[PDB]
């Protein structure tokens, strides 16, 4: 019983830490991640 | 905007906590009053990092929504990620 109540406690905290941060520069991230493999292709 | 109806994450984005501990440490580094009891601390970044965990920092963050409006969150109202 207490494991389940403890489990729902972290599924919230772990999720709310995944949410994208307002202000991230995304185009810098998606431009570099598609072209960084390119050097090895 | 009103204190009601604020739409933004309550958490403090890692960009805000980077500029809060920077701006606070720059104040402490110039003769600025310290909110928290300091014990063996000559370094401002460690002091400002300590004020943050105690939620004593006197700064309100003004978040501009993309449509031109803004919201004012004090550093106590926000929830420290780490």
């Amino acid at each position: 019983g207490e494991a389940f109540d403890w489990l729902l406690g972290e599924i919230e905290s772990k999720f709310n830490q995944a949410i994208a941060h307002p202000g991230e520069m995304v185009g810098a991230l998606a431009a570099q991640s598609l072209g960084e493999p390119a050097t090895q292709m | 905007q009103a204190n009601q109806k604020r739409i933004t994450t309550p958490y403090m984005t890692k960009y805000e906590r980077a500029r809060v501990l920077g701006t606070r440490a720059l104040q402490i580094a110039m003769c600025a009053p310290v909110m928290v009891e300091l014990e063996g601390e000559t370094d401002p970044l460690l002091i400002a990092m300590k004020e943050l965990k105690a939620r004593k920092i006197p700064i309100i963050i003004r978040r501009y929504l993309p449509d031109g409006s803004y919201e004012d969150w004090g550093v106590d109202e926000l929830i420290i990620t780490d």
